[PDB]
């Protein structure tokens, strides 16, 4: 009653919970510390029976992907600077490649924890922390900074290859434009509502396409966590603009194949021809790869902050940042299992790796899920 | 005020409250007449009633705006002889209005700020309408305001004697010189500058004042 | 009368010793007006005399004054450098 | 609730603008005439009267 | 075709002939159907014709139009925190209003700008909905729905490129608040971009005076985090490698004041660099030259930051200007005030050079005026020579008049009244008005206190004060403790400093007493008066005409004469008697007004408000005990009932007061209780030591057009009054009032409401510490 008189606007819950399948967990091994209330694009990785889970608060875990048993644990809570034991404060998600675990920090100081023990098999202070996960690929650590600096490193020491300012809006227009490699070309979206292609070998712009409006004189959405990480099918960039406006366009020239340049889309998979997506309508849709034609759709999850679309246990699986997990029809949009396993909700996305389904919640963090 | 009513009936209700002297209630009609019909035919006459009715209701910030409205409404108009006179009169009421005159206390020592502004409008009347029904009326204010400015200017010239700032004595009376060629307070300010010269040991320059004092003893 | 704390009266519109040596008779008003500017009093009906006169009162300690008037001709060219101390 | 006579409201007003008079023009001898005019303080005197002061009241 | 006539339908604001000018066709001009369509678009280009159908009756045109004009109302719904008008200013920004032409297309773009206002104001989680409601003859209501969820709030700051100062304590230097802790509750923590730009310059000033002079903020980027509230922000700076303040090489138009410059350029060569000191020292020169006449002292520093030895070298370029800038000064805001009141309140004189501080001191006597609402001016350099600055002191004046509360028993039940009225320099005419008194059926008091505060040039405060008390306290008659008392005092003000002025004068007082109480300390005072009365009877009358020399002094370096925030004002007071007085005594007292601003904007101010006083006899005769001190329910120790702190009147076992009121006003009298009885009425001691500790606070729920007229202030009240001559050998079974540890405690909040007749103070104060006769009234409703 002592908070019963104030007033804010409202966003709709999740209707039609259906559980024709039984959903379970694979195990629980929650770090607990993790995202929490503090939003970040950090997300775990899962490889080699190791659930690579952690926090930006400092602790690094190696959970055994049978039970989530702690294999090793180190901590990147920083022992020095202006104070001992200051939290890790990580920008990007967990990249695990080779004998290295890479996470970009918000200190712009990046590491390579040797995956077998978590010992920093090399570190590197970099120039500007990332709006993306550190894209460690092809000898290089591809970085889209907070400043939008295309920085490539060497993934054995962090030997910085270049630093190139990208498509840059006014403020930190918060979107993971991860610099992807498509056929030796650095391919990235853009938080300025536009898209670009760059030579991955030296940092040389293949093309840059102005695509969609961003905030400033045409104000667009700040609830859609747009995947400005491009998912290019070999010659056609399939990616989101910073407003979520969709276009299909050539990899090699940027020439528009088709568009749904109307979007508020958050997360997407280009699944074959049937493009599964997350709106900020929070309505699921299967779009087509040749014209974004709705093959099927589902608005059963309106005003839910959902996670990424994944296919697991033969069903389209999606969780939310509320703790609800949903086994969508792979076809038209029916919950075949629905799982409320968390109250903290899942900010990271489902990693359908090691035969499992890894999601890290905000504070009920690591819930490995099966059915 | 008034609902969306017949405008002449609103105007006649206003016209009765003109004859009522119900300036609190006439403007209640006169606004809602022009709140719905400012393009109406007597709505410009409503403003010419309103400048009268504001001043009758002592509504000077409204009498401010309505004149400046009629500046923008009718920059040419025959009734600007009414307007430019009342613009000084609005300033005349705006400058000095206290109840200390009922106690028999002067207000010419108070600021002639709008009295300066009225001194414009009254002179802007008799330049703009030198043949008006208000021309000698404003000129009688222009007679009256000028010495009221001078009695103000004499009062501020007094203190510099009492301060002893004889430099500030001279230039204030020099302002009283260039403004007023006839005011008696300037003739009362006349020997004090001669004192100020003799208090600045400029007695020879003060002797020039004495000959004008000789030329203006009576 | 027996008051001693008398808050001090001061006044400018005057010149210092360099300013007296900075000018000379035959200078124009403008020649003064470049180096010394205007006085804060001139001659309003007689021939132009440029009044740079110091005034000051020390509290129950007398009076302080440096009087300096500068008559030009009708061409505004210097004819007089009057220097005068206090009373 | 109704009150009545003996001074419900205050009264004020004056013809003070009429009560002034144009004052004594200052003569100065030769060599001592200085200017005495500045803008509207040299008033533009024009005639054509109308009723003066509150003797004239219009709409 | 050619048009015979144009059927001018549908105007609703616009004149027909002006619309005929908008029509390319004009009543006999040649008509083609393209010009008909040109007549269509031009009425659309008029911006008032919601439909245009220029048609024709064969060749004569017939224009059918629907009208955009006057919006008859624009009604706002849901603007809880945001002002109607600033929302309406966006309509005025978009050129629409009540009475304007409504294009029904112009809803969403302005609605965008309303949400783009919601964008800029600190939210984005707030949407709008303009609703059109058609009103008579073409008109429309613009109903406006506002769907205000919540603003965006500051969440986190990321700072990189900083290497020597911790990010969180840097935020603590900033106003970028994102915390109200659970065991530390402070003000709130929302967002504004103006906080960001300023606290950048807090950081810009931060590394500056450390020594970092190649310090530079590289960039900063605020997170457009997809939640409408998430404010994280990257800050990119360059630390910039602290430099040693190694030397100043000032020159320029030094105007012969070069030595005076050099004390202002006293630095330590090689100390860590302080550009704020440079920022300060430039102003000091501009104050140095500002007092030397140079009104435009152009001072251009150039720190030659020598990174080769990690130092910095201060070039400073000086252009002083002319000297005798002060030609004259002007004043405005005098339309009720006296010009000589204004003109006497200056120190920088016309016809002089600039002493800039005398202007500010001349502003400070205007600050210490208290009969103002704004202190301001216009220091206009009159064009031409640099000797013509005419300083136009426009100021805002203040109000006047005040009335004392509390009047009468009944309405026509015997004419009794309590009064008091102050006309506040008699409307600022130079005639300080303080008038009070009361006529009752038990006592009658009269008083005047008039002052020409500047009767002559020395601050001469012609303070004439008279009183007359026909005081009887008639219980049945004058038999019960009458003291008629009457007399006068003329007092003056004196030139002491420019912030100090003395108070001195001579007080006449004649008293006339009849048959006062069996209080033994009264009898003891009478025995100290060498008078030998009857103690068991109130039968002793007395006439005394004392002749006293009063004295005092004022200090004044506190902010405002009416609404101060900072400084102090010391108020010396007191009296002594003379040879010729009917009683030989003294009394000294002083109370303070001290302002300790918690805020450096001085919006929170600790108030130092204490009271000190002591009086005793000069020898032989003693101080009268009506000249004692009293407290509680009173001046700023209150929340009690009135004057309920002090010693008590222990009554003699008494017989005859010449009438006891017969089981009323019993004084251990013939009507029973014939024994020594200590009173509960605090008759006060010969020493005063009390105080109150008060705290200026605003209230964030009041409109600040008149919240600034209001001083809300909590307090704590404490102290005691007690008599240094109290000898508890006689008060052996009674308390001692030679004790300074009789200290009470009351606390509460004071509420200054500026009414049109001056401020109005009302308060509630609970004493949680009480003693003998500390009678209570916690709610205090005063003037």
């Amino acid at each position: 009653l002592f908070n019963s008189e104030e007033d804010v606007v409202k966003m709709s819950p999740l209707p039609t919970v259906e559980n024709q399948f039984t959903p379970t967990t694979a195990w629980s091994t929650s770090v607990g510390s993790g995202i929490g209330n503090f939003y970040s694009n950090l997300h775990p990785a899962l490889a080699d029976n190791v659930v690579y889970a952690a926090d930006r608060a400092g602790l690094v875990k190696a959970l055994n992907a049978d039970d989530g048993k702690e294999i090793w644990s180190v901590s990147l809570a920083e022992k020095d600077g202006w104070f001992s034991k200051e939290p890790a404060l990580l920008s990007g998600g967990v990249t695990v490649s080779g004998g290295h675990v890479y996470i970009g920090s918000e200190k712009a100081q990046v590491y390579a924890l040797n995956t077998s023990d978590g010992t920093v098999a090399w570190q590197t202070k970099v120039a500007g922390e990332a709006l993306s996960r550190p894209v460690v690929s092809d000898g290089l650590v591809l970085i889209h900074t907070s400043n939008g600096q295309l920085q490539a490193l060497n993934e054995a020491d962090g030997a910085v290859k270049w630093t190139v300012n990208l498509d840059m809006p006014s403020l930190s227009l918060r979107g993971e434009s991860a610099p992807t490699t498509a056929f030796g070309a650095a391919v990235v979206g853009g938080d300025n509502g536009r898209v670009s292609a760059v030579l991955m070998e030296q940092g040389q712009m293949i093309w840059q396409q102005r695509i969609s409006q961003a905030t400033g004189s045409t104000e667009i959405d700040r609830l859609s966590d747009v995947d400005t990480t491009p998912v290019v099918v070999n010659g056609v960039v399939f990616a989101l603009a910073y407003n979520g406006n969709l276009t299909a366009l050539d990899l090699r020239s940027g020439q528009i194949m088709w568009k749904r340049e109307l979007g508020s889309v958050n997360d997407f998979i280009v699944d074959g021809n049937r493009i599964y997506l997350v709106d900020q309508n929070d309505r699921v849709m299967a779009l087509t790869i040749d014209g974004g034609v709705t093959l099927w759709t589902q608005s059963d999850l309106l005003h839910r902050l959902l996670t990424s679309p994944v296919l697991y246990n033969g069903n389209l699986v999606v969780g939310d940042s509320e703790g609800y997990l949903h086994w969508i029809n792979v076809e038209d949009g029916r919950f075949v299992a629905q799982q409320k396993v968390d109250s903290s909700g899942f900010q990271t996305e489902p990693v359908a790796a090691d035969g499992k389904l890894l999601i890290q919640a905000k504070d009920g963090t690591v819930y490995s899920i099966t059915r | 005020e008034v609902p969306d009513n017949p405008p002449n009936e609103i105007y006649a209700t206003a016209q009765q409250k003109l004859q009522d002297g119900n300036w609190r209630q006439a403007i209640t009609q006169l606004e809602a007449l022009d709140n719905r019909y400012p393009f109406g035919p007597y709505s410009q006459q409503v403003q010419l009633d309103l400048i009268y009715a504001y001043y009758k209701n002592a509504d000077l910030p409204l009498a401010q705006a309505a004149i400046d409205r009629f500046i923008r409404l009718n920059p040419t108009h025959p009734n600007i002889d009414y307007v430019m006179y009342m613009r000084g009169l609005t300033n005349m009421a705006l400058d000095d209005s206290a109840l200390q005159g009922f106690f028999g206390v002067d207000r010419s020592d108070r600021d002639p700020q709008h009295a300066r502004a009225a001194f414009s409008d009254f002179s802007k009347l008799v330049r703009g309408y030198p043949n008006s029904q208000y021309t000698t009326d404003a000129t009688k204010r222009l007679v009256f305001l000028k010495d009221r400015l001078a009695k103000y200017e004499y009062s501020v010239a007094e203190y510099y004697t009492e301060r002893g700032a004889w430099v500030a004595v001279v230039n204030r009376v020099e302002g009283m010189l260039r403004d007023y060629p006839d005011t008696q307070a300037t003739r009362d300010a006349l020997p004090l500058m001669e004192n100020a010269y003799r208090q600045m040991q400029m007695n020879a320059q003060a002797e020039k004042v004495a000959k004008i004092i000789a030329a203006n003893s009576s | 009368e027996r008051v001693v704390y008398r808050p001090d009266i001061n006044q400018g519109n005057y010149l210092t010793a360099n300013d007296v040596s900075k000018i000379r008779v035959g200078m124009t008003q403008q020649q003064v007006a470049y180096a010394l500017g205007t006085p804060l009093m001139s001659d309003p009906f007689g021939t132009n005399t440029w009044f740079y006169v110091f005034r000051q009162q020390p509290g129950h300690e007398g009076v302080t004054q440096q009087t300096l008037t500068l008559t030009f001709n009708s061409s505004g060219v210097l004819t007089n450098i009057d220097n005068k101390p206090a009373l | 609730c109704s009150s009545d006579s003996r001074y419900k409201r205050q009264v004020s007003g004056d013809e003070a603008y009429l009560e002034a008079a144009p004052l004594a023009e200052l003569h100065a001898p030769a060599g001592m005439i200085l200017p005495v005019t500045s803008g509207d303080y040299a008033i533009p005197v024009t005639n054509g009267s109308g009723a003066v002061g509150k003797a004239l009241d219009i709409r | 075709f050619v048009v015979k006539d144009i059927h001018f339908e549908g105007l609703q604001r616009v004149a027909v002939g002006a619309a005929l000018l908008s029509m390319p066709v004009r009543t006999g001009d040649t008509v083609n159907d393209e010009d008909i369509s040109n007549t269509i678009r031009a009425l659309f280009a008029t911006g008032n014709f919601e439909d245009v159908r220029v048609l024709r009756d064969g060749d004569t045109l017939l224009v059918q139009v629907k009208e955009r004009p006057t919006i008859a109302s624009i009604t706002f719904s849901g603007n809880k925190s945001v002002k109607d008008d600033m929302l309406k200013q966006n309509l005025e920004a978009s050129g629409v209003r009540v009475g304007e032409s409504l294009d029904r297309t112009t809803i969403a773009d302005i609605e965008k700008g309303l949400e783009d206002f919601y964008y800029s104001v600190g939210k984005y989680s707030a949407s709008v909905k303009a609703v059109v409601t058609p009103l008579p003859r073409n008109r429309v209501d613009l109903k406006l729905v506002f769907q205000e969820g919540v603003s965006a709030e500051i969440q986190q700051i990321n700072i990189v490129g900083n290497h020597a100062f911790t990010t969180d304590e840097l935020i603590s230097h900033f106003q970028l608040r994102d915390e109200v802790p659970w065991w530390n509750v402070v003000g709130d923590r929302k967002y504004q971009k103006q906080k960001l730009a300023g606290d950048l310059e807090t950081l810009r000033s931060y590394y500056l005076d450390r020594g970092y002079a190649r310090f530079n903020i590289d960039s900063t980027q605020v997170s457009l985090t997809p939640d409408k509230k998430g404010i994280y922000v990257t800050v990119n700076i360059t630390e910039g490698d602290q430099y040693k303040l190694s030397g100043v090489e000032v020159s320029g138009n030094l105007a012969g004041h070069s030595a005076e410059i050099e004390q202002l350029t006293k630095i330590e060569p090689g100390e860590l660099y302080n550009g704020t000191k440079v920022t300060k020292m430039e102003d000091d020169i501009k104050k140095l030259l500002g007092r030397y006449g140079y009104a435009y002292p152009r001072v251009q520093s150039m720190p030659e930051i020598n990174d080769a030895d990690k130092t910095v070298k201060l070039r400073v370029n000086v252009d002083a200007g002319n000297r005798f800038y002060v030609r004259k000064i002007r004043f405005e805001g005098n339309d009720t005030s006296k010009d000589a009141v204004l003109r006497r309140e200056m120190r920088q004189m016309e016809g002089a050079w600039l002493g800039s501080d005398l202007v500010d001191q001349g502003k400070e006597r205007l600050n210490r005026l208290g009969f103002f609402e704004t202190v301001d001016t216009d220091t206009q350099r009159v064009p031409g020579s640099p000797d013509q600055v005419d300083v136009v002191y426009k100021v805002k004046e203040r109000n006047t008049g005040s009335f004392n509360f509390g009047i009468g028993y009944g309405t026509e039940s015997g004419v009794s009244f309590q009064a008091g009225v102050q006309q506040d320099n008699w409307l600022g005419t130079g005639y300080a008005v303080g008038i009070n008194g009361t006529k009752n059926d038990y006592q009658t008091y009269a008083e005047l206190s008039v002052t020409n505060p500047y009767f002559t040039v020395d601050g001469v405060s012609l303070g004439g004060r008279l009183f007359y008390n026909d005081f009887q306290a008639d219980d049945a008659d004058l038999s019960d403790y009458t003291n008629k008392s009457y007399g006068t005092d003329v007092t003056l003000g004196f030139p002491i400093n420019e912030y100090n002025s003395l108070r001195a004068g001579l007080g006449y007082v004649h008293n006339s007493l009849s048959n006062m109480q069996p209080q033994v300390a009264m009898w003891r005072y009478l025995y100290s008066m060498g008078e030998h009365p009857s103690t068991s009877d109130q039968d002793n009358s007395f006439k005394t005409d004392d002749f006293t020399f009063n004295y005092g002094w004022t200090y004044n370096k506190l902010d405002r004469g009416y609404f101060p925030t900072d400084g102090s004002r010391v108020n010396l007071t007191g009296k002594v008697t003379i040879p010729g007085s009917d009683n030989e005594y003294y009394k000294v007292t002083l109370d303070t007004a001290t302002y300790v601003p918690i805020d450096d904007d001085h919006k929170w101010v600790v108030l130092g408000r204490t009271r000190w006083g002591y009086g005793d006899g000069l020898g032989g005769k003693e101080m009268p005990f009506y000249e004692n001190f009293y407290a509680g329910g009173s001046s700023t120790v209150r929340g009690f009932q009135s004057n309920t702190i002090g010693p008590k009147a222990v009554y003699f076992p008494h017989q005859a007061s010449n009438y006891d009121p017969d089981y009323d006003y019993e004084c251990a009298t013939q009507d029973g209780a014939k024994d020594l009885c200590k009173s509960d009425d605090a008759v006060g001691g010969n020493a005063m030591a009390v105080a109150s500790l008060e705290f200026i606070t605003p209230t964030p729920f009041i409109s600040d057009k008149y919240a600034n007229s209001v001083r809300t202030s909590f307090f704590w009240d404490m102290g005691t009054v007690w008599d240094t001559n109290w000898d508890s050998s006689q008060y052996s079974g009674y308390p001692d009032y030679s004790d300074p540890s009789n200290i009470r405690m009351s606390a509460g909040i004071a509420l200054q409401w500026m009414s049109p007749l001056g401020p109005l103070v009302f308060s509630y104060a609970q004493p949680f510490k009480k003693y003998d006769g500390d009678k209570a009234e916690q709610f205090q409703f005063n003037i």
